[PDB]
């Protein structure tokens, strides 16, 4: 959202399956999970 | 009761998983695409 609204962000890995990012584990702290959501876009 | 006019072939068909009409299904079948790009399924 707007930067002044909040510094919280979400990351989309386009065309990437939610198993490949855990498999790999560039910042990787987001790879921990607890919010992973597989979409048709990535 | 549209005064005797028929719109069944262009109105949605609830039966199918997709709510496309008969003619819309016809068009989608006729046109063939490539490189789906859907999680490479
Ligand atoms: C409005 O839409 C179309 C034409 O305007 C009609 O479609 C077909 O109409 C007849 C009777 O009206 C029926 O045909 C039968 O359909 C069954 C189911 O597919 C099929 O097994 C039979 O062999 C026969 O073909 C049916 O209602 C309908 N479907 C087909 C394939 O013809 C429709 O009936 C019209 N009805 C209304 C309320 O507007
Ligand atoms: C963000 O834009 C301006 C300046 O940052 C600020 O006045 C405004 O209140 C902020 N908008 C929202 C929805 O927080
Ligand atoms: C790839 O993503 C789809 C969901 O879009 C999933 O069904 C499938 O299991 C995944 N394939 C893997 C993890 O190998």
């Amino acid at each position: 959202p707007g930067t002044n609204t909040s510094n919280q962000v979400a990351v989309l890995y386009q065309g990437v399956n939610c198993t490949e990012v855990p498999v790999a584990i560039t910042w990787r702290v987001y790879s921990t999970g607890s919010n992973v959501f597989q979409t048709r876009a990535g | 009761d549209f005064g005797g006019f028929n719109f069944s072939q262009i109105l949605p068909d609830p039966s199918k998983p997709s709510k496309r009409s008969f003619i819309e299904d016809l068009l989608f079948n006729k046109v063939t695409l490539a490189d789906a790009g859907f999680i490479k399924q």
